[PDB]
């Protein structure tokens, strides 16, 4: 019902070669004139007649047509007409196996772009007619369509079940060309299936039998895409279907250790999967014992930087074999050190450096599961691998310094002058090496020993900081994250002795530069305001010159997320929805001025709509958004809670929503801000104790609970207690016993004074702590240093209970420390 | 103690690493 006309041709024609001109210019203002025509349905059916139809033209313009009217559908398919569309689906199909590869790969990416845009159930019969065409006596059409439906898999494979259940049809077919005599349909084949095992596709799952026998036939295949495809096959029925492959266990071992040598480096590649997979199996040591003593030199093997990426310097047969590795040690631990130590001993210390370079990763790589068992070697390499920091080569250099990393731990617990102290000054030479790769390994590494230390490295605080500010004038971009990121965990690490003149005029300076240079929709704020929090709760009061401009920054970028989450909701085909880590990132900045600044500052949130800007982050459908506005209402809580009272009445019932376990930081934040709002709140927090207290009791008494949650939640019903002793005494005897558990092992602080208080107050009802006075005996011993008013409390409710002496069988049950402190401090 | 930072993990995650 449409044909072409000889004038309209010519000029897409004429158009067409044009758009192939070699000059500057012409190709510009071809551009300006495909834009235009590019929205006139007409010209589309001219573009796809010039690809399918017009064979006397070369196959350069018929392709480019065709790719352009691909562009066209990928714009503007939704303004097609079904007359035009149709047209196009009808050509392609009738075309897709034409005898030009590259009129045939035209062809083949229109259908593809038209089934994925715009959607297969709008193709309604694609599905049968590509499976149809798979029957074909021409290869080059059932090579095409098997393109294609590999195509349409790997895009649309979660249309299993509403086509129509098409997949029940098609992977029983795709089986049947396993045995198929050309390679290149085999490949297809599997591939095509193999898109549907971790999904557990009945269709596929309901066959697996056949599928795995026809899996084992092709194991032997000589051609590479073939053997890739039945090593991923194999790799994931391990994951989903184990249970069929055990009767043959020991020959697929067998096999991928084979296949793990391939000489085909992407073959190799996907065999080496299997060893990372495996490794989570419980089955893994029974199912490995007659092959563990060859896998792993053959893992270590692989793990030399290949040729390529030596002349270069992702994921490849290096970092595979390494990941295995590292699972491994994990599984077997002290039983691996017998067949690693023999290879460790040829590698280290040998006189090519990528050999040595292996070794040292191989160190790295086993660290966790075999740290135990290397305790006694440690002596020996630590000190090897602090020389190892001076090496000529970088790649050797920035191994050393991750493996080291790998050992921290170990470092810091022996004398810090032995290995502590040469680590870290040969660290921070290394910090300021002249290779970017080495750059970022020593300060990432150098980030792990911080974490390690803490504050062990106050000593060297002024040394450290020369070379950490240093590296700003060296470092751009890529690095100054892992810079960033050094200086906010120095920051956690030594706390408040930041807090010094010479320190902050030093730091600060340079922070600010990158700070003003950074635009508010940078992703590269992350690290920076990460490590500004970091900062401004080290320096805390002395933060105060600088905080003005990064707090209206901080409640600027909360606001724009808002806003702009708000406008996508309203029309989201029009208006992108936004990175809600600018709104994380900015909230915990704010907790971290107003953790640092305390009562200072105020002024700045007298001024703020802070509050009514938290109100709508309480309420996202997203967690650590609603974890960090938490945590901000509990900071703000204690600095000033002027501002906060008015709003409580509308935070308390979401406070309360969120006590849920299964999401633990925001349960944590939200029971921790409970407890802040308690203690400002007063008696005026009665009415508010209904909707927290009977579920916070049942967060306490659930088991496998992080202990960070359960102490939080302890703190918060004592601090309830103190407040309103009325309606929280009466539970007593059902939280008593896993609140002292949990409060007996935190350190004397003003929090766990509040909590104690609560529980003394709590006098109201003694008999709700009879029953299992083992406990709060217990847990008022844990008490090294408190405060006279809480020893007079203490006295008070242990001596009643010994007027009721008789006691002293229930007293003997005290281990020695526990009685004798009792007596040290109350006298009883 | 009191409150969950989430910083620490962020951290750890844009560290350099083989593998």
């Amino acid at each position: 019902e449409w044909k072409p006309d000889e004038q309209g041709l010519q000029q897409i024609l004429q158009l067409l070669k044009e758009s192939q001109s070699p000059d500057t210019t012409i190709q510009r203002t071809v551009q300006q004139k495909l834009e235009q025509l590019n929205q006139y349905p007409d010209f589309n059916n001219y573009l796809i007649f010039v690809l399918t139809k017009l064979k006397s033209e070369d196959e350069p313009t018929r392709s480019l047509s065709g790719l352009i009217l691909k562009n066209n559908v990928k714009a503007h398919f939704q303004n097609f007409p079904n007359g035009v569309t149709d047209f196009i689906k009808s050509e392609c199909l009738n075309n897709i196996g034409d005898s030009s590869p590259l009129i045939r790969a035209t062809v083949g990416i229109l259908i593809t772009t038209i089934a994925s845009k715009g959607e297969l159930q709008n193709w309604p019969d694609l599905l049968p007619k590509l499976c149809s065409l798979l029957d074909s006596e021409d290869y080059n059409t059932c090579e095409g369509a098997f393109g294609a439906l590999q195509k349409i898999c790997e895009d649309s494979a979660e249309i299993l079940d509403s086509l129509d259940r098409p997949l029940n049809i098609m992977i029983p077919k795709f089986l049947q060309f396993f045995k198929h005599s050309s390679p290149k349909i085999r490949s297809h084949a599997v591939a095509c299936v193999n898109q549907f095992i971790i999904s557990r596709t009945q269709a596929l799952m309901l066959h697996i039998d056949s599928f795995i026998e026809n899996l084992f036939a092709l194991a032997g295949d000589e051609e590479p895409e073939v053997r890739k495809n039945v090593c991923r096959a194999l790799v994931m029925l391990l994951e989903v279907r184990m249970d069929r492959l055990l009767p043959h266990m020991h020959n697929i071992v067998e096999y991928m250790l084979q296949r793990t040598q391939d000489q085909d480096e992407n073959v190799a590649l996907e065999a080496c999967e299997f060893w990372l997979t495996l490794a989570e199996q419980p089955i893994c040591k029974d199912v490995l014992v007659r092959h563990l003593p060859k896998l792993i030199p053959v893992l270590v093997n692989g793990m030399k930087y290949s040729d390529i990426d030596i002349i270069l310097l992702d994921w490849n047969l290096r970092k595979c074999s390494a990941a295995a590795l590292d699972v491994l040690a994990n599984v077997y631990r002290d039983e691996l050190l017998p067949h690693i130590l023999p290879l460790l001993k040829e590698l280290l210390f040998h006189h090519e450096w990528v050999v040595k370079e292996s070794g040292i990763l191989v160190l790295g790589a086993i660290a966790e599961g075999c740290m135990q068992g290397m305790i006694p070697y440690l002596p020996e390499l630590i000190p090897h691998l602090i020389q190892c920091l001076s090496d000529k080569k970088a790649l050797v250099r920035s191994i050393t310094c991750w493996t080291l990393s790998r050992y921290a731990h170990w470092v810091v617990s022996q004398p810090p002058d032995t290995y502590l102290k040469p680590l870290m000054t040969e660290l921070l030479k290394r910090i300021l090496d002249s290779n970017k790769r080495v750059q970022e390994a020593a300060c990432s590494a150098f980030a792990t020993l911080e974490e390690e230390a803490c504050t062990e490295l106050v000593p060297y605080l002024a040394y450290i900081l020369d070379t950490l500010v240093f590296a700003f004038s060296k470092y751009q971009h890529k690095n100054l994250l892992i810079l960033y990121d050094a200086i906010g965990t120095l920051a956690d690490s030594v706390g408040h002795h930041l807090n010094k003149p010479e320190y902050i005029q030093m730091l600060m300076p340079p922070l600010i530069q990158k700070w003003n240079m950074l635009k508010d929709e940078d992703k590269d704020l992350f690290p920076l305001l990460e490590c500004l929090s970091s900062v401004a709760t080290a320096l805390q009061s002395g933060f105060l010159p600088y905080c003005e401009p990064v707090y209206q920054r901080c409640v600027n970028l909360v606001q724009k997320t808002l806003a702009q989450a708000m406008l996508n909701n309203a029309q989201p085909d029009q208006y992108e929805a936004p990175d809600k880590d600018f709104m994380i990132v900015a909230l915990d900045l704010l907790s971290g001025l107003a953790e640092g600044l305390g009562g200072n500052i105020e002024q700045l949130v007298a001024r703020s709509n802070i509050l009514t800007l938290m109100y709508q982050c309480m309420q996202d459908k997203m967690p650590e958004v609603r974890q960090s506005s938490f945590a901000l209402l509990g900071d703000l809580t204690k600095a000033c809670f002027q501002h906060v009272k008015p709003c409580i009445a509308d935070f308390m019932p979401i406070l309360g929503t969120n006590l849920n376990p299964e999401f633990i930081s925001v349960c944590n934040n939200a029971t921790w801000a409970i407890g802040e709002i308690s203690i400002q709140m007063g008696i005026e927090m009665q009415p508010y104790i209904p909707m927290v207290l009977h579920q916070l009791v049942e967060i306490i008494n659930r088991p496998n609970t992080p202990k960070t949650l359960l102490e939080n939640t302890a703190i918060t019903i004592g601090r309830l207690g103190y407040v309103c002793p009325q309606e929280v005494a009466p539970m007593l005897q059902q939280f008593i016993r896993p609140w002292c558990t949990s409060l007996r092992n935190i350190r004397d602080n003003e929090e766990k004074d509040s909590a104690f208080r609560g529980i003394c107050t709590m006098s109201v009802n003694p008999s709700g702590v009879i029953q299992d006075f083992i406990f709060f005996c217990d847990a008022v011993a844990s008490w090294i240093n408190p405060k006279d008013d809480l020893r007079d409390m203490f006295c008070k409710i242990l001596h009643g209970f010994k007027n009721q002496e008789n006691w002293r069988r229930f007293s003997d049950q005290f281990p020695l420390p526990l009685k004798e402190r009792l007596a040290a401090f109350y006298g009883v | 103690p009191g409150k969950m930072d989430s910083r620490g993990e962020h951290r750890q995650d844009r560290r350099e690493r083989p593998y």
